[PDB]
């Protein structure tokens, strides 16, 4: 006895030091790095906003207006649902599944996922 | 304490930005390109990461050394990248890694010969329209929340002329007037 | 006016040989980079950054230079020391592709390195084309009968050895490597340099196993080593990857 | 012989030919002399945006 | 220091002939249209610029335009053309079609097109749905709306005719050319095309 | 006045007042025009207020 | 003096009136018309 | 090879006329203003 | 026998979301079966279905020690005497359904190194005729 246990709390602590030792040098002590060829800070990817959507066009308040206003702005579908990806499954494959709960479940997170765009 | 969360993912939308210094000129014929998709002209230049002949040549790895050297290019806009320098960040092949450097040259989007000084100006598009552009929440900004459609705008800004949108002016010409 | 050009800026050879950055290829707020801090939209702001100002100062004008069903990826050393410095990097390349000659890749490499000595573009690609005849016949290979390898991995980078050690199935052909490569890096926050290196370190332990299987004929398919936790039942890992210091 | 592609191509081609000759009308004596071309038209889009170009080359 | 010994040559961005050679290569319509004009113009003004000879990459970019124009003249005998995307089609097939009849005068860009079998045979295309008109069958009844498309589309594949006439000197029984020219000839009252 | 102006295309009886001041001195050199205003007007946009 | 830079810039945004517009280079007449002022004189023989 | 050589002398004259006799007249001065400028280098 | 003593004594409590009702702790049935057949038809002597059982039984009480972190494939392969290329497949497998990356803390999850990304920066064209902005 106390076998599974051991392994699966030195695989937990194995994450956790992990997970202690990358963000402290890639966040919180210099704020990223510094490329060795190029003069690129190094940065991850996971605070960068990886996708863009289509542009959306409006009118100034004034008439015979001249300034261009240029900007920016986020979208999220409620920022509650997480990214895990049910896109990349064929629709061959849940078929034959028990429940009907299911087939509602999955095919709203597929159009919730196919829903990105505003 | 939903508009404190969002006060929060804007403060944190604000620390990671990567604010404009420089701009970056494309020539005309290289309107085509967008960022996200891939375009049918990139589907028949290089047509081996598209017909899935071998395991090394996916689309998502095109993409991603397709977005790489543009990133790294637009970081740095005065600095002429070159294959050595791409090489040793990216593991891929020499012979494709040469198509796809020399695509990016030859398409304009990358290592373009200008000297923008001697060449006069015109407003393209019209003068009036709230150009927003649209992002996503990064996966590692989100909040907590254990257990929200509100859109954030994170930099608002104002132009006079495009003539000052061109030389990345923002009407401060207020504090460094002559 | 008062607009900074696109281009006639390499000062790349410089860094190469500054020797500070963490470069193997020749031996003789707090930010540094205001790439998350905005500078109020003027140039002169830039001036006070010492990485960027020696750009700008020790800067050089170049000229713009001008220019199959599967796969063999065969990985490239090389290793020619010239005029007290060397040079000593590796590079994959794809055997069945022909499109670019390794002179003309060994000129764009003696172009970037700012040497045009006329004569590296020929000694780089001689060892190219002799490895490339050493190893045309060992990459190709049609590996069945579910060997289940162990590989133990090493990575030379700047006295900061990377070494890992797992076991390794070269038979099903689902699992793309330099995916295996990225997720160790991604999982320790390593930098990019290791991207290439770890690759490049692997399929050089894949084309020795299948010298080992084609050359010599050897299966060794005997009991390869675990924690009677997995394959075999023998009570019911190998070792963890580790970053050391020398 | 088909009632489909003649009326849309008459709904085009009558339009295009009305834009074509509503594109001669503030260019008259008496229209050019006042002061509703220059002043405020910015949805004219015709002129009013050559004075940078025009410029740059000597015209005046 | 690195400001002071920039090449004056290429100071202004790339040249306008790699400029117009990636336009056609590019999607943008109005970049496309501006291209087609600039090589008209410069089909006029210096015809050996832009020759077939000395130019070699230049024979397939100006056919994709000309190629898909067979089925705007299978469509012609109505009104096909809705939209301002079939016009714009045809508008720049008969700019390319005239931009290949100037570089078809010019003694050493005529070969090249002589060899090339394929616009010839969109010529011969041309000339038997003109033996149409100048027999009087019922089969493609040409649109009166679209006689202005078709009058001076046959003029510019005529002029290519008479262009590659001198090439096609070993002349066979059953010659389509032969057949269709000697009923153009009796039916046109313009004394360009006698 | 010396000080800096309010927000641009507002224009003023001084910044009225200098351009045609200027346009009896010179009658070409928009950049001569230009500066005469206090040179916080664009060569631009003078001719454009001017027509 | 303003009737004279009214008269440079006039009749030099109409003087053309065919290449920035887009409904009027966009029409039947003015394509063909301006494709054919550019054909080049034949040569005989 | 690659020559950066000089285009020829284009005639982009300011008004765009269509017919043709108002064509030639300015045509025979801009080649009266060409070729004698070209004659001096020859 | 094993894993009853480990699932009484530090489990937290189970969050699952309503697409993964189909999944089950006990066994195996016919959506496990087709999506990685070379555990079972006879692709290998080592790829056993107990084996598959071990691991599919072992991530997913791996992960219940820390729900609202990101279980990453090197901590799992640590303890897990399987194969990295069976390993990413399973990884994968239960990320895709939402099983063990469900509800984590975002800043768990890693991503790969490098540039930012230029998707909000003004970028101009090079007319022939002028510096026109890029305003669609």
């Amino acid at each position: 006895t106390n076998w599974l246990y051991q392994h699966s709390a030195a695989c937990s602590r194995f994450n956790s030091d992990l997970f202690y030792d990358r963000v402290k040098v890639l966040l919180v002590d210099q704020q990223g790095l510094r490329d060795a060829y190029t003069n690129i800070l190094h940065i991850p990817e996971s605070t960068q906003s990886t996708t863009v959507l289509g542009w959306r066009r409006s009118k100034n308040d004034s008439p015979s207006d001249t300034s261009i206003v240029y900007e920016t702005v986020i979208h999220d579908n409620d920022l509650n649902k997480p990214k895990t990806g049910l896109s990349e499954i064929p629709k061959e494959i849940y078929e034959d599944v028990v429940d009907e709960d299911v087939l509602r479940a999955i095919t709203e997170q597929q159009n919730f996922e196919k829903c990105n765009e505003y | 304490n939903y508009e404190q969360e969002a006060q929060k993912l804007e403060e944190k939308a604000l620390r990671f930005l990567a604010k404009q210094t420089h701009p970056v000129i494309i020539p005309s014929f290289a309107s085509w390109f967008d960022i996200s998709k891939i375009h049918e002209i990139e589907k028949r230049s290089n047509p081996d990461f598209f017909n899935d002949s071998s395991r090394f040549k996916t689309p998502k790895a095109y993409k991603d050394t397709r977005n790489f050297i543009i990133n790294t290019y637009r970081l740095s806009p005065y600095e002429y990248l070159t294959i050595t320098a791409v090489r040793r960040n990216v593991a891929m092949d020499v012979a494709s890694i040469v198509k796809i450097h020399a695509f990016l040259e030859k398409w304009g989007l990358i290592n373009y010969q200008i000297d923008p000084r001697t060449k006069p100006s015109l407003i393209g598009p019209s003068f009036t329209g709230h150009f927003q552009v649209v992002l996503d929440t990064p996966q590692g900004l989100k909040p907590f929340l254990p257990e929200f459609p509100v859109n954030l705008t994170i930099k608002k800004n104002v132009y006079d002329s495009a003539q000052d949108f061109n030389a990345l002016q923002d009407e401060s010409r207020n504090s460094r007037q002559i | 006016n008062q607009l900074i050009p696109q281009a006639y800026i390499s000062n790349f050879h410089n860094r190469l040989t500054n020797e500070d950055d963490g470069i193997p290829i020749f031996t003789m707020g707090n930010a540094v980079l205001p790439d998350l801090q905005d500078q109020h939209h003027n140039p002169f702001n830039i001036l006070r950054y010492p990485k960027i100002r020696d750009t700008f100062i020790n800067g050089k004008v170049v000229s713009p230079y001008r220019l199959s069903g599967e796969a063999i990826m065969i990985p490239i050393t090389l290793d020619i020391e010239h005029m007290g410095h060397t040079i000593k990097d590796q590079f994959l390349w794809n055997y069945n592709d022909d499109s670019i000659s390794p002179e003309e890749f060994a000129s764009i490499y003696c172009k970037d390195l700012d040497m045009t000595s006329a004569t590296l573009q020929t000694q780089i690609a001689n060892i190219i084309k002799e490895q490339l005849k050493d190893l045309e016949n060992i990459a190709a290979t049609e590996i069945m009968s579910d060997l289940h390898v162990i590989i133990n991995l090493t990575c030379n980078l700047q006295d900061r050895f990377f070494e890992d050690n797992f076991q390794w199935n070269l038979n099903d052909k689902s699992l793309t490597p330099e995916r295996f490569a990225t997720s160790i890096v991604q999982d320790l926050g390593l930098t990019r340099e290791f991207i290439p290196l770890i690759s490049q370190s692997l399929h050089e332990t894949i084309l020795k196993i299948k010298k080992d299987w084609v050359d010599g004929h050897l299966i060794q398919d005997h009991v390869p080593n675990d924690a009677a936790f997995g394959y075999l039942s023998g009570i019911r890992s190998n070792w963890c990857p580790r970053v050391e210091i020398l | 012989l088909h009632p489909r592609e003649t009326l849309t191509h008459y709904l085009w081609s009558s339009k295009q030919n009305e834009l074509v000759l509503q594109g001669d009308q503030y260019f008259n004596e008496d229209a050019a002399r006042t002061s509703d071309i220059y002043s405020n038209n910015n949805n004219d889009r015709s002129l009013m945006g050559n004075i940078s170009l025009l410029y740059s080359q000597g015209r005046l | 220091n690195v400001f002071q010994s920039l090449p004056k040559e290429t100071a202004r961005g790339v040249d306008d002939l790699t400029r117009m050679e990636m336009a056609l290569l590019s999607g943008i319509p109005e970049e496309i249209k501006w291209s087609l004009k600039k090589y008209l113009t410069y089909s006029n003004k210096a015809p050996y610029m832009i020759s077939l000879r000395t130019l070699p990459d230049l024979l397939p970019l100006f056919k994709t335009f000309i190629l898909p124009l067979e089925r705007i003249v299978e469509g012609l005998n109505k009104s096909s053309i809705c939209d301002s995307k079939a016009m714009d089609s045809l508008q720049m097939g008969l700019n390319a079609l005239l931009i290949l009849r100037n570089l078809a005068q010019d003694t050493d860009s005529v070969q090249i097109l002589v060899k090339d079998r394929e616009i010839k045979s969109f010529i011969l295309f041309i000339l038997k749905k003109f033996q149409c008109v100048a027999t009087g069958d019922n089969k493609w009844q040409l649109y009166e709306g679209n006689a202005t498309f078709f009058n001076e589309l046959t003029h510019y594949t005529l002029d290519l005719m008479e262009a590659i006439s001198s090439y096609i000197a070993p002349a066979m029984k059953d010659d389509h050319y032969f057949q269709t020219l000697v009923s153009i000839l009796n039916y046109t009252k313009d004394r360009y095309m006698v | 006045e010396n000080n800096g102006n309010s927000v641009k295309k507002n224009w003023s009886d001084q910044e009225m007042l200098l351009l045609l001041e200027g346009i009896e001195m010179y009658e070409d050199q928009w950049e001569k025009i230009a500066d005469h205003v206090g040179g916080h007007k664009r060569v631009e946009d003078c001719i454009e207020k001017f027509l | 003096k303003q009737k004279s830079i009214r008269q440079k810039l006039i009749n030099n945004v109409a003087s053309q009136a065919h290449h920035n517009i887009p409904y009027l280079r966009d029409s039947p007449f003015t394509a063909a018309a301006q494709r054919s002022v550019q054909i080049r004189s034949k040569v005989i023989v | 090879p690659l020559n950066w050589v000089q285009g020829p002398a284009i005639f982009h004259m300011l008004t765009s006329p269509y017919t043709q006799d108002e064509i030639i007249n300015h045509e025979m001065n801009f080649l009266k203003g060409r070729l004698l400028e070209l004659q001096e280098i020859t």
